[PDB]
C-alpha cells in the first residue's frame, strides 16, 4: 500500500500499518515459498493485510 | 543455688543500655523471650542451651544477661538465677511502675531528677529523639503527655487494662505503648536523659495505615485529632463507652446556627420569598469538639505606612470573638455560601486551640504568620457561652498548660514546644534533644500552632 | 450442616487424611470434584478448571500448588453411612515438600495421587518414603486414568498391565522402606483407587462392583470385587471366574468388566455424539436433555461420568477401611510424635483421644489472613475441646518440662473449620479434628503444642517438624530504603511464621540471610514478603548455596587448647568420619537416646570399631543428630575418668559450637570424627567452669580442625526430568555445561517419554529448570531435591590461587572462592587465621 | 494452517505473562520482543556500588539470564513493580495421533515404550481359590457389550479432543471474518532456524 | 585517603557588616575599612522597589573581591586551625609553594595533607592511618547513632563515571566520609558560615575504592594509583594525565578528566540563550557569539571534551542548532542539500 | 552531503590534539 | 524506514543453548503451521522414525 499509493504521506502513524503488512509477508513467503517452490509472485493469502 | 553470688556484678555497664529498643533477638529477630546481655545491650533469643543468649555468652564472655518479659536476672555460662537489690535501677529503667502515691506527687514533685549519666532532668520534661524529620509527632506527644488527668489514667498499666478489646484490634497495641512510652517519660531514674519514640512512631505508623509516616513531616492538628480519636475508639469494651478518658479531658459541647444562603445574584424579592421558605432559616445542632479551630483574620498583605514592615498580632479575644451569636463566619462552600455562627455550651475540663495554619490556597499552601497575643497567666470564658449554660458552669478561668509553635515554611518547619511544669511555674522549652528553659514573658512571642489550656 | 458439626463429637466416624503426590497429579482437581459433589452451587466453568482449595493468588497464577489447604467436608459412604472426612490439599512439588509435612504431622492416613501416564516420578517415592517414616497408613489413587485411552490410546490389556506396572512398582518401594508388610497395596483390597478428576470418575474395585449389583441386583459387591483383578478369568458358560483363561484369547477380569465398560463409554462420547451416544445413553439408564447434549465434549464427558459413576463413594470406602480414624489411630502418633512418650499419665490420657479428657492440640500450620498482621493458627486436637474464648497455655519448640519460658497464656477467641477458602465458625472443637486457632499468633512459632492451663502442668511437647530435604539454597534480603527496615523485619517474622521450613538468619555483617529449599520456593517467598506482608520494596542478592566442611586426613599433630586460667588444658584430634556413618547419624539410624551398650554394639560391629573406641564415643555433631562425633581418647593410665566426667559436658557445648559454627566457611562442620588424646582439668570445680571450659573447647576443636587439612562440601541436588527421547542429547550437553554427571536414563514404561536422573551442584543449579525448558522448547521439565554433600574441587588452604574478580574460576579454584567470597558475605576476615 | 502444538508448554516463557514480565522488567527474551522501558527511571538504572550488591562477594558460575529473571519475577530481580506470574509447567500431554487410517484407534504405538512385563516376583495377591464358590448370575453382562469398541468415528474424535481453538468444539458461535487471525498463532511460536 | 569538596553556602549574604569592618581593620587603615564596610550599606534599587542592604555584601562593588578572599582566609583559619595554617604556609620568612611542605615530618603531622579554598569552594584533601580513622568515625558515630546503615542513602557520588569507576559506598568508607564532613562542619560556626552535605562531595580512597574521585574548576577528575589496579598505562588516550612521582619519577598514578555536568548545563544555557535572543539579529553576530563560546569551552576544557561523549554530542547538537537559524534566517524553509562552505 | 554536523563519538581516535600544529 | 534495521532484532545470544534452540519433533506426526508436510519430513532428525523402525516387528 505504502509503495502503490503512499497513504503514509498525509498521517504517518499509518506506517505501523505498513510496517506491520510489510511483517506479514515476511510472515508468510518464507512459510508460503519453503520447500520445493523457489523465491517467487506467487503467493496470494491475503486475508492478513 | 549459687545465686547472691555472681562475680559478675562489675561487668554490668548502665550506659551501654538503651531498653527503648523493640524486644527483637539481634539474630532470630523473634519476640519470644528476649535477653539482654548487659554488657552490650543487645538481645537475644532467650536462655536456653544452645541458644542465641548461649553462644553470645560463650563467645564474648558475657556472663550477665536480663529477661526483658520477666525482668530477672540470669548468668547463661553458668545458667543460673540473680537475685539482687541492686539490680533494681535497671528493672525500673525496663519497666517503670508507678504507685498511686508517687503518681499524686508528681503535681508537686519539684526536685531534679538526675540520670545515671549525671544530666539531672525534670521529670515528664525529657528531650525526644527524632528519627527521620517527624518532630511533629514528637511535640504532639509531649504536649499530650503535660495533661495531669491523662497522666493519671495511663501512667499505671492496669488503669487502662482489663477492658474487652475486638479480636482483629490492633489500635489497643498504640493505646497500650503510648503508656509505656509515657511512663518512660515521666520516669525520674532514667539511664539517658532522653527518650528514644522509635518504637512508638512505628505503632503509628502500623496503626494509621501508612499516614503520619516517620518520613513525612505531618501536620501537627491532624496528627493530634487523628490521636485524641484513636485513643478515645480504643479504650472501653467491645462497644464504645460514653465517657472515655479523652471524652472527659477534652470533649466539651459546642451549638452550631447554620443557616442556608441564597445565591447572593438573585433579587431582593426572590431572596426575601426564599428566606421565608424555610429552607433558608437558622437551625440549631449540638456536637461535641475535641478542640477549637482558630481562624486566623486575614494578613495585611501591605506594608504599613509609618513603620514598615511589621508582622501582624491580633489579639487572642478577637480568634475568641468566634463561638458567640453576635458574630457570623460566610463559609465559602463551592457550591453554595453558608451563614454558620457558632456557640460553647459546655467548656471541656482540659481546652485544645488549635490555630489554623497552611491553608491551601487556589494554586499551593502557604503558611499564616500573625501572632496571636494572649495574656499566659489567665484567660475568661464566661463571655463565650450562652445565658442557659453559664448556670451550671462555675470554672472559667483557664490557663496556659502547652504550647506549639512551627518554625519555617510549610515544605520544611520545626515543631518546638513549650511546657509548664506544675511544681515549679516554670515554663520549658524542647526542640528534639535540645532543652532549655524559656521565660513566659516571650512565650506569645510565637507562632503559636496548638495550645493546652487547664480548666484548674 | 448441623450435622457436620454434631460428627465431630463421634471420634469414628471422622477421617484426618492428606492427599499427597508428584507435581499435577489431580489432588486439587480431585478435591473440587468432591466439593461439587458435596457443594450443588459450586461448579467448574467449562474450559477453566475449577481452582478451588487454592486461595493464593500465586496458587492460581503459577498453577502449582503452594500452600497446604484444609478442607473439611461430609461424604456418604458406599452403604450409605456420611462419614467426615478432613483433607491437607497439599503442593505437588519438591520444593513444598516442607508444605506436605506440616499437614502430614497431624494426618492419619495418606492418600497418594500418582498420575496414571505420568508414573511414579520423584516426589512420590520421596512422599511414601517420609510418610513411612510416620508410620501413617497409605492408599493409593492412580489418578488421571482416562490419559490412557484420551491421549495414549493403548489396549486395555496393555492398560491393566500399566496399571499393575505401577501398583506392584509402588508396593515394591514400600516394602524397601516399612518392615511391615501389611502395607501391601491392591485394588481388591480397597488400597488402589483409580480416577480421572478431570471428568470426575472415581471408582475402586467395591465401587464398581456396588454399580453392577444396582444395574442388576442380588449382587455381593464385596465377593465380586475380591476376583476383579489380577491372573482371574471369567467364563460365561459357566457365569464362573477362574485362575486360567476359559478360551485362548480371553480377556482378563479387570480388562473384561472394568477397563472395557470405561473404554467404551468414553470412546461413545468423545467419537460419537451425534451418531451412537444416545443408544449407549439409554442403555446405561442415564438420561440427558436436549440442551446438555449440546455442550462441548468434555463438559459432555464430565457430566455423563458425573450421572454415571455418581458419588466418590470409592474414595469414601476406600479411607474409611484403610486409613485408621484419630480415636484407634491415636496411639502410633503419640508413639511416633509426642517427645514425652506414651508410658507417661498424659500419653495414655492423649492415646484414647479422649473429648473429656486433659486439653492438648498440636498446631503445625499458619495461614495469613487479607490483612497479613494478625496470623490464624491450625492444628490437631489430640485430646480435650478447645473453646472459643477461652485460655490456653501454648508451648514453644524449645519448652521441656524445666524451662516454663517458652510457653504463654493466650485468650483464644472466635475459632472456626476450615473448608478451602470458607470456613465454618464453632463454638468447640472435640478431639481428633483439624481446627483454626485464632488469638495464638504471638507466641507460636512454626511447630506449637497448645494445652489448657492451671492443670496438666506436666505437658510436654511433640517432636518438632522434621523435613526430608536439608534446605541449602541461600538468599541475602534488604530494604531498599534503611528508613523503612522495621517494616521488612516486621515481614521476615511473618514469613518465618508462613512457611514451616524457612529459616530466616542475621549474619554478623548485618545481612538478612534466608534459607530456602529451590528457586520456586524463595520466588513465591519473596512474592508474598513484598506484595503481602510487608508491602515496601525489596532487594535480593544473588542467591548462593550453603556449605559444610570437612576432614580429609588426620591431623598431623595434636592440637592443644587452655582456658584463661592457664589450668585447663584440652588436646585433640581430628579425622574424616567413615562412609555412610554420617548418613546413619542423620537418617537417626543411631541416636545419643540409645543405651551405651546398644550405640558400642552398632559401632563395633557394623564398622568394625574398638569396642572401647565405641564405649568411648562421647557426643554427636551440631545437633543431638549432628554428621559429627565426639570421643573421648583419654588413656585411663594417665587421666582420671570420674574427674573428666564433670567437664565432660562443658566440652560438648563446646564441641557442639565449634560443628555448628565452623572456622572455615563460618558454618556447619560436616563429617568429621574428633578425639580427644588429653585432658588436664583444674581440680577446683571454679576453675573447671562451663565459661571457661567451652571457649576453650571451640578453640581446640577449630585447632583440630584446620590442621587437618580440610575440604568444603558443596550441596548436590538429584535432579530427575521427565522428558521425549529427542530431547534428552540436548538434555544431557546441558547438564555438562553445569559441572553434572549423569547416572540413569532410563525410558519410561507405558509412556514414550524417558527419564534422566543426574547429580548436579546446587550452586550450579540456579536456572537449570528454565534452560531445560527453554532450550528443549518446553519438552524437557525438571524437578530439583537435595541429594548429599559432596567435596567440591580444589583447596581451601592454597593461598598462592589468585581469584579473578567476575569471572567463573576453574575447579582447582572454587573451593578458595567459594570460601572466600562466603567470607566476605559474612563480613569476616580475608583469611582464616590459623593461630586463632 | 493450523500450529501441531498439543499443549502449551512450548509457550513456557513466550507467551502473553513472560512479554509482560519482559515489558515490565525494561528486558526481552531472545525470540521476544524489544519494548521501550515501563518507566525511565534513568539515574536509577544504574545504582552504586554498596556493600550489598559488592561484586566481589558475588559467586559467579553460570550469568543470570533475562530468561532467569522473567521466569522467577519476584527471586532475580529488584523492585518488579507491576509484574506477571507466567504460569508453571502444565503436564506433559503426550498424545500420539493416528497416522495410517487403516489401524485401531486403540493400539499400542511403536512409540510408546515396551512395558515388557516382568516376573522377578510372582505377582501374587490375597484372591481365593479358582473356581469354587462364587458364580454370577447368567443377566449380569459387562455394561457395554453390543457397542463395539471403537467405530470409525473414535479416532477422529480423539484426534479433535487435542485440536487448536476452534477445531474442539462441537458448536459454537459465529465470527467475523475480520475478527479471525488466520497466521496469529504463526507468530506466536518461536522463528524457525536457518 | 579522604577528599571533601563543598563550598561555603551563603558566604556572601552571610557577612555581618561589624565583624567584617572589625577584621579588616585588623589588616588596613581603619578608615578604608569603614569606608569599604559602609559602601556595603548602601539602598539597592530596580524599577519601583528598593531596601537597604544592610546584612550581606554587595558582590558588584570592585573591592568587593578582596574583601571575600580576606573572609575565605578567616574561613580557613577556622577549618585548617591556626597551627596547621602555620604548618601549611610555612615560617613567615620563608613561606612555601601552593601545594609543599617544609619538611616530610609536618606533612604527616597533621591529617589535613593538602587544602585549597578558590572563591567558595574549599577543597581539602586528608590522609588517614586506620586507628585515627576508626576514632573519627567512633566519635562521630557517638552522637549520631545509625543502627539501619541510612548513611548510604544521602550520600552524592559522581554518576557521570561507570560503576568500577565511581566511590563505592562502602558501609566503613561511607561512614567515614560521613564522620570527616561533620568534623569539618564542628570547626565552622554555624552562624558565621554553613557548610551543607547535599552540596558535597566526599571521596575516599582505600582497600575497597581504587579511584580518588574530585571535582574542581568545572573538571571532574580521577585518579587511578598505577600500584593496585593499573594493568595498562596506556598513552593515546589524550583525556589521561600520566601523573608522574617527583622522586621516583614513574607513572605512579593515571589521571582521568571530564567536563563537569555543571559547565555542560551551562554552555548549554549559553546557547541557547543566544539563538532564543535572535529575532532581530545579524548572522555574523551570532556566528561570533556561537564562535566565542566554543573557543571559550575548548580552551578551557581542552583533554577534557574527549572523555565527555556527552559534550561531544552536546556540542554538535547545538552548532546544528545554529546552522538550523542560520538557515531558517536566509529561508522560512529547510535546505535539503546545503552546502558547509 | 547532507549537511548537518556530525558528532564525531567513536571517530578519528587515530589522531592525537597536538597534530596538525606546530 | 520501510524495511527494518538489523540493530532492531532481539534474538541475539552469546549462549549456544540459546542459538542452537531444540527443535520439537511432535512425536514425529505433527507438523508446524505453512510449512509443506514434505520438506519438514525430509529435514525432521527422524529419531522418532528410527525409533518406531526399530520396534516395528
Amino acid at each position: 500500500v505504502g509503495q502503490l499509493t503512499g497513504m503514509y504521506r498525509y498521517k504517518y502513524k499509518l506506517m505501523r500499518q505498513i510496517r506491520m503488512c510489510k511483517d506479514l509477508k515476511h510472515l508468510i513467503y518464507y512459510r508460503f515459498n519453503t520447500g520445493p517452490v523457489g523465491k517467487g509472485p506467487g503467493c496470494g493469502f491475503w486475508a492478513a493485510g | 543455688r549459687r545465686s547472691r553470688h555472681c562475680p559478675y556484678l562489675d561487668t554490668i555497664n548502665r550506659s551501654v543500655l538503651d531498653f527503648d529498643f523493640e524486644k527483637l533477638c539481634s539474630i532470630s529477630l523473634s519476640h519470644i523471650n528476649a535477653y539482654a546481655c548487659l554488657v552490650c545491650g543487645k538481645y537475644f533469643q532467650g536462655r536456653g542451651l544452645k541458644s542465641h543468649a548461649y553462644i553470645h555468652s560463650v563467645q564474648f564472655s558475657h556472663h550477665v544477661f536480663l529477661n526483658l518479659h520477666t525482668l530477672k536476672f540470669y548468668c547463661l555460662p553458668d545458667n543460673y538465677e540473680i537475685i539482687d537489690s541492686s539490680l533494681e535501677d535497671i528493672t525500673y529503667v525496663l519497666k517503670p511502675t508507678f504507685t498511686k502515691q508517687q503518681i499524686a506527687n508528681l503535681d508537686k514533685q519539684a526536685k531534679l531528677s538526675r540520670a545515671y549519666d549525671g544530666t539531672t532532668y525534670l521529670p515528664g520534661i525529657v528531650g525526644l529523639n527524632n528519627i527521620k524529620a517527624n518532630d511533629y509527632a514528637n511535640a504532639v506527644l509531649q504536649a499530650l503527655s503535660n495533661v495531669p488527668p491523662l497522666r493519671n489514667y495511663f501512667l499505671e498499666e492496669d488503669n487502662y487494662k482489663n477492658i474487652k478489646r475486638p479480636p482483629g484490634d490492633i489500635m489497643f497495641l498504640l493505646v497500650q505503648r503510648f503508656g509505656e512510652l509515657m511512663r518512660k517519660l515521666w520516669n525520674p531514674r532514667n539511664f539517658k536523659a532522653h527518650v528514644s519514640p522509635h518504637e512508638m512512631l512505628q505503632a503509628v505508623v502500623l496503626c494509621s495505615k501508612k499516614t503520619f509516616q516517620i518520613t513525612k513531616q505531618g501536620d501537627g492538628v491532624d496528627f493530634l485529632s487523628w490521636f485524641l480519636n484513636a485513643l478515645h475508639s480504643a479504650l472501653g469494651g467491645t462497644k464504645k463507652k460514653k465517657k472515655t478518658i479523652v471524652t472527659d479531658v477534652f470533649q466539651g459541647s459546642m451549638r452550631i446556627f447554620t443557616k442556608k444562603l441564597p445565591h447572593p445574584d438573585l433579587p431582593a424579592e426572590e431572596k426575601e420569598q426564599l428566606l421565608h421558605n424555610d429552607e433558608y432559616q437558622e437551625t440549631m445542632v449540638e456536637s461535641t469538639f475535641m478542640y477549637l479551630t482558630l481562624d486566623l483574620p486575614t494578613a495585611p498583605l501591605y506594608k504599613d505606612e509609618k513603620e514598615q514592615l511589621i508582622i501582624p498580632q491580633v489579639p487572642l479575644f478577637n480568634i475568641l470573638a468566634k463561638f458567640n451569636g453576635i458574630t457570623e463566619k460566610e463559609y465559602k462552600t463551592y457550591k453554595e455560601n453558608f451563614l454558620k455562627r457558632f456557640q460553647l455550651t459546655k467548656l471541656p475540663p482540659y481546652l485544645i486551640f488549635c490555630i489554623k495554619r497552611f491553608t491551601k490556597n487556589n494554586f499551593f499552601v502557604e503558611k499564616n504568620p500573625t501572632i496571636v497575643n494572649f495574656p499566659i497567666t489567665n484567660v475568661d470564658l464566661r463571655e463565650y457561652l450562652s445565658e442557659e449554660v453559664q448556670a451550671v458552669h462555675k470554672n472559667t478561668t483557664y490557663d496556659l498548660i502547652a504550647n506549639i509553635v512551627h518554625d519555617g515554611k510549610p515544605s520544611e518547619g520545626s515543631y518546638r514546644i513549650h511546657v509548664l511544669h506544675h511544681g515549679t511555674g516554670k515554663w520549658y522549652e524542647l526542640q528534639d534533644l535540645q532543652v532549655t528553659d524559656i521565660l513566659p514573658q516571650m512565650i506569645t512571642l510565637s507562632e503559636a500552632y496548638i495550645q493546652i489550656w487547664k480548666r484548674r | 450442616m448441623d450435622f457436620l458439626a454434631d460428627l465431630m463429637d463421634n471420634s469414628e466416624l471422622i477421617r484426618n487424611v492428606t492427599l499427597c503426590g508428584h507435581l499435577h497429579h489431580g489432588k486439587t482437581c480431585f478435591v473440587d470434584c468432591l466439593i461439587e459433589q458435596t457443594h450443588p452451587e459450586i461448579r467448574k466453568r467449562y474450559d477453566q478448571d475449577l481452582c478451588y482449595t487454592d486461595i493464593l493468588f500465586t496458587e492460581q497464577e503459577r498453577g502449582v500448588g503452594i500452600k497446604s489447604t484444609p478442607v473439611t467436608v461430609v461424604l456418604p459412604d458406599t452403604k450409605g453411612k456420611s462419614y467426615l472426612f478432613n483433607i491437607m490439599d497439599t503442593p505437588g512439588h519438591v520444593n513444598f515438600s516442607d508444605e506436605v509435612t506440616a499437614g502430614l504431622r497431624i494426618s492419619d492416613g495418606v492418600v497418594l495421587f500418582i498420575d496414571a501416564a505420568e508414573g511414579v516420578m520423584l516426589n512420590t517415592e520421596r512422599l511414601i518414603k517420609h510418610a513411612v517414616q510416620e508410620r501413617l497408613a497409605v492408599t493409593v489413587c492412580i489418578n488421571k486414568i482416562d490419559r490412557l485411552i484420551l491421549e495414549l490410546k493403548l489396549p486395555p490389556t496393555d492398560a491393566y498391565y500399566k496399571l499393575r506396572h505401577i501398583v506392584d512398582e509402588v508396593n515394591g518401594l514400600i516394602s524397601m522402606y516399612s518392615t511391615d508388610e501389611n502395607l501391601i497395596l491392591s485394588p481388591l483390597l480397597g488400597n488402589v483407587c483409580f480416577s480421572s478428576s478431570q471428568y470426575s470418575i472415581c471408582f475402586t474395585l467395591g465401587s464398581f462392583a456396588k454399580i453392577y449389583a444396582d444395574t442388576f441386583g442380588d449382587i455381593n459387591y464385596q465377593e465380586f470385587a475380591k476376583r476383579l483383578w489380577g491372573d482371574i478369568y471369567f467364563n460365561p458358560k459357566t457365569r464362573k471366574f477362574t485362575k486360567k483363561a476359559p478360551t485362548s484369547s480371553s480377556q482378563r477380569s479387570f480388562v473384561e468388566f472394568i477397563l472395557e465398560p470405561l473404554y467404551k463409554i468414553l470412546a461413545q462420547v468423545v467419537g460419537d455424539v451425534d451418531t451412537s451416544l444416545p443408544r449407549t445413553l439409554d442403555e446405561l439408564g442415564i438420561h440427558l436433555t436436549k440442551e446438555e447434549l449440546k455442550l462441548n465434549i468434555r463438559p459432555l464427558l464430565r457430566l455423563v461420568c458425573k450421572k454415571f459413576f455418581g458419588e466418590f463413594t470409592g474414595f469414601v470406602d476406600m479411607c474409611v477401611q484403610h486409613i485408621p480414624s484419630p480415636k484407634v489411630g491415636a496411639k502410633p502418633k503419640i508413639e511416633h510424635t509426642y517427645t514425652g512418650g506414651v508410658d507417661s499419665d498424659l500419653g495414655e490420657a492423649m492415646s484414647d483421644c479422649d473429648p473429656d479428657g486433659p486439653l492438648m492440640c498440636h498446631t503445625t500450620k499458619m495461614y495469613s489472613t487479607d490483612d497479613g498482621v494478625q496470623f490464624h493458627a491450625f492444628g490437631r486436637v489430640l485430646s480435650g475441646t478447645i473453646h472459643a474464648g477461652q485460655p490456653v497455655k501454648v508451648l514453644g519448640e524449645n519448652y521441656t518440662l524445666e524451662d516454663e519460658e517458652d510457653s504463654q497464656i493466650c485468650t483464644v477467641g472466635r475459632l472456626w473449620i476450615s473448608v478451602a477458602r470458607y470456613h465454618i465458625e464453632v463454638n468447640r472443637v472435640p478431639a481428633g479434628n483439624w481446627v483454626l486457632i485464632e488469638g495464638v499468633d504471638q507466641p507460636i512459632v512454626k511447630t506449637a503444642t497448645i494445652t489448657e492451663p492451671r492443670g496438666n502442668e506436666e505437658a510436654q511437647i511433640f517432636r518438632p517438624l522434621k523435613f526430608n530435604t536439608t534446605s541449602v539454597i541461600k538468599i541475602a534480603v534488604e530494604p531498599v530504603n534503611p528508613s523503612e527496615l522495621p517494616k521488612m523485619l516486621d515481614g521476615l517474622r511473618k514469613v518465618n511464621k508462613s512457611y514451616p521450613s524457612l529459616t530466616t538468619k542475621v549474619e554478623e555483617s548485618g545481612e538478612h540471610v534466608i534459607l530456602g529449599t529451590g528457586e520456586l520456593y524463595l520466588d513465591c517467598v519473596m512474592h508474598d514478603l513484598r506484595k503481602m506482608y510487608s508491602e515496601i520494596d525489596i532487594k535480593v542478592a544473588d542467591p548462593v548455596v550453603t556449605f559444610c566442611e570437612t576432614v580429609v586426613e588426620t591431623s598431623s599433630l595434636k592440637c592443644f587448647a587452655e582456658t584463661p586460667n592457664k589450668k585447663n588444658k584440652i588436646t585433640m584430634i581430628a579425622e574424616p568420619l567413615e562412609k555412610g556413618l554420617a548418613e546413619d547419624i542423620e537418617n537417626e539410624v543411631v541416636q545419643i537416646t540409645w543405651n551405651r551398650k546398644k550405640l558400642g554394639e552398632f559401632f563395633q560391629t557394623k564398622y568394625d570399631w574398638d569396642l572401647l573406641a565405641a564405649r568411648s564415643i562421647w557426643a554427636f555433631g551440631p545437633d543431638a543428630t549432628g554428621p559429627n562425633i565426639l570421643v573421648d581418647d583419654t588413656l585411663p593410665s594417665e587421666v582420671d575418668k570420674a574427674l573428666l566426667g564433670s567437664v565432660k559436658d562443658s566440652i560438648v557445648q563446646g564441641f557442639q559450637w565449634g560443628t555448628r559454627e565452623g572456622p572455615l566457611c563460618d558454618e556447619l562442620i560436616r563429617n568429621v570424627k574428633f578425639k580427644i588424646l588429653d585432658a588436664v582439668v583444674a581440680q577446683e570445680p571454679l576453675h573447671r567452669g562451663g565459661g571457661q571450659i567451652i571457649p576453650t573447647a571451640r578453640r581446640v576443636v577449630y585447632s583440630a580442625f584446620l590442621m587437618a587439612t580440610p575440604r568444603l562440601m558443596e550441596p548436590y541436588y538429584f535432579v530427575e526430568v521427565q522428558a521425549p527421547a529427542d530431547c534428552v542429547s540436548a538434555v544431557y550437553t546441558v547438564l555438562a555445561r553445569r559441572r553434572g554427571h549423569v547416572t540413569q536414563d532410563a525410558p519410561i514404561p507405558g509412556s514414550p517419554l524417558y527419564t534422566i536422573k543426574a547429580f548436579i551442584p546446587a550452586i550450579d543449579s540456579f536456572g537449570f529448570e528454565t534452560d531445560l525448558r527453554t532450550h528443549t522448547q518446553g519438552q524437557a521439565f525438571s524437578l530439583s531435591v537435595f541429594h548429599h554433600w559432596q567435596i567440591v574441587p580444589g583447596d581451601p588452604l592454597d593461598k598462592s590461587i589468585v581469584i579473578r574478580p567476575l569471572e567463573p574460576q576453574p575447579a582447582p579454584h572454587l573451593a578458595r572462592e567459594f570460601m572466600i567470597k562466603t567470607r566476605r558475605r559474612k563480613g569476616l576476615s580475608e583469611d582464616v587465621s590459623i593461630s586463632k | 494452517l493450523l500450529t501441531d502444538l498439543v499443549d502449551d508448554n512450548y509457550f513456557y516463557l513466550f507467551d502473553l505473562k513472560a512479554f509482560f514480565t519482559s515489558k515490565a522488567l525494561n528486558m526481552a527474551i531472545p525470540g521476544g520482543p524489544k519494548f521501550e522501558p515501563l518507566v525511565r527511571d534513568i539515574n536509577l538504572q544504574d545504582e552504586d556500588w554498596n556493600e550489598f550488591n559488592d561484586i566481589n562477594k558475588i559467586i559467579i558460575r553460570q550469568p543470570i539470564r533475562t530468561e532467569y529473571k522473567i521466569a522467577f519475577p519476584y527471586l532475580y530481580n529488584n523492585l518488579p513493580h507491576h509484574v506477571h506470574l507466567t504460569w508453571y509447567h502444565t503436564p506433559n500431554v503426550v498424545f500420539i495421533k493416528t497416522e495410517d487410517p487403516d489401524l485401531p484407534a486403540f493400539y499400542f504405538d511403536p512409540l510408546i515404550n515396551p512395558i515388557s512385563h516382568r516376573h522377578s516376583v510372582k505377582s501374587q495377591e490375597p484372591l481365593p481359590d479358582d473356581d469354587e464358590e462364587f458364580e454370577l448370575p447368567e443377566f449380569v453382562e459387562p455394561f457395554l457389550k453390543d457397542t463395539p469398541l471403537y467405530t470409525d468415528n473414535t479416532a477422529n474424535g480423539i484426534a479433535l479432543l487435542w485440536a487448536p481453538r476452534p477445531f474442539n468444539l462441537r458448536s459454537g458461535r459465529t465470527r467475523r471474518a475480520l475478527d479471525i487471525p488466520l497466521v496469529k498463532n504463526w507468530y506466536r511460536e518461536h522463528c524457525p532456524a536457518g | 585517603n579522604v577528599m571533601l569538596e563543598s563550598r561555603f553556602e551563603k558566604m556572601y549574604e552571610k557577612i555581618d557588616l561589624t565583624l567584617l569592618n572589625r577584621l579588616l581593620r585588623l589588616i588596613v587603615d581603619h578608615n578604608i575599612a569603614d569606608y569599604m564596610t559602609a559602601k556595603n550599606n548602601v539602598v539597592i534599587n530596580y524599577k519601583d522597589m528598593n531596601h537597604t542592604n544592610s546584612y550581606g555584601i554587595i558582590r558588584g562593588l570592585q573591592f568587593a573581591s578582596f574583601i571575600v578572599q580576606y573572609y575565605g582566609l578567616v574561613m580557613d583559619l577556622l577549618v585548617l586551625g591556626l597551627h596547621r595554617a602555620s604548618e601549611m604556609a610555612g615560617p613567615p620568612q620563608m613561606p612555601n609553594d601552593f601545594l609543599s611542605f617544609q619538611d616530610i615530618a609536618t606533612e604527616a603531622a597533621h591529617p589535613i595533607r593538602l587544602f585549597c579554598r578558590y572563591i567558595d569552594r574549599i577543597h581539602i584533601f586528608f590522609r588517614f592511618t586506620a586507628d585515627e580513622a576508626r576514632d573519627l568515625i567512633q566519635r562521630y558515630l557517638t552522637e549520631h547513632p545509625d543502627p539501619n546503615n541510612e548513611n548510604i542513602v544521602g550520600y552524592n557520588n559522581k554518576k557521570c563515571w561507570p560503576r568500577d569507576a565511581r566511590m563505592r559506598l562502602m558501609k566503613h568508607d561511607v561512614n567515614l566520609g560521613r564522620a570527616v564532613f561533620w568534623d569539618i562542619k564542628n570547626r565552622l560556626p554555624r552562624s558565621v558560615t554553613t557548610v551543607q552535605w547535599e552540596n558535597s562531595f566526599v571521596s575516599v580512597y582505600s582497600k575497597d575504592n581504587p579511584n580518588l574521585l574530585f571535582n574542581m574548576c568545572g573538571f571532574e577528575c580521577r585518579i587511578l594509583p598505577k600500584c593496585r589496579t593499573s594493568y595498562e598505562e596506556f598513552t593515546h588516550k589524550d583525556g589521561v594525565w600520566n601523573l608522574q612521582n617527583e622522586v621516583t619519577k614513574e607513572r605512579t598514578a593515571q589521571c582521568f578528566l571530564r567536563v563537569d555536568d555543571e559547565s555542560m548545563q551551562r554552555f548549554h544555557n549559553r546557547v541557547r540563550q543566544i539563538l532564543m535572543a535572535s529575532g532581530s539579529t545579524t548572522f555574523t553576530k551570532i556566528v561570533n557569539k556561537w564562535n566565542t563560546a566554543l573557543i571559550g569551552l575548548m580552551t578551557y576544557f581542552r583533554e577534557a571534551v574527549v572523555n565527555t561523549q556527552e559534550l561531544l554530542d552536546l556540542l554538535v547538537k547545538c552548532e546544528n542548532k545554529i546552522q538550523t537559524r542560520i538557515k531558517i534566517g536566509l529561508n522560512s524553509k529547510m535546505p535539503s542539500r546545503f552546502p558547509p562552505v | 552531503p547532507t549537511g548537518e554536523v556530525l558528532s564525531l563519538v567513536g571517530k578519528l581516535e587515530g589522531t592525537r590534539m597536538g597534530d596538525k600544529a606546530q | 524506514v520501510f524495511e527494518w534495521d538489523a540493530s532492531e532484532d532481539t534474538s541475539i545470544d552469546y549462549n549456544p543453548l540459546y542459538k542452537e534452540r531444540h527443535q520439537v519433533q511432535l512425536l514425529g506426526r505433527g507438523f508446524i503451521a505453512g510449512i509443506d508436510l514434505k520438506q519438514q519430513k525430509r529435514e525432521q532428525s527422524r529419531f522418532y522414525g528410527d525409533l518406531m523402525e526399530k520396534r516395528r516387528t
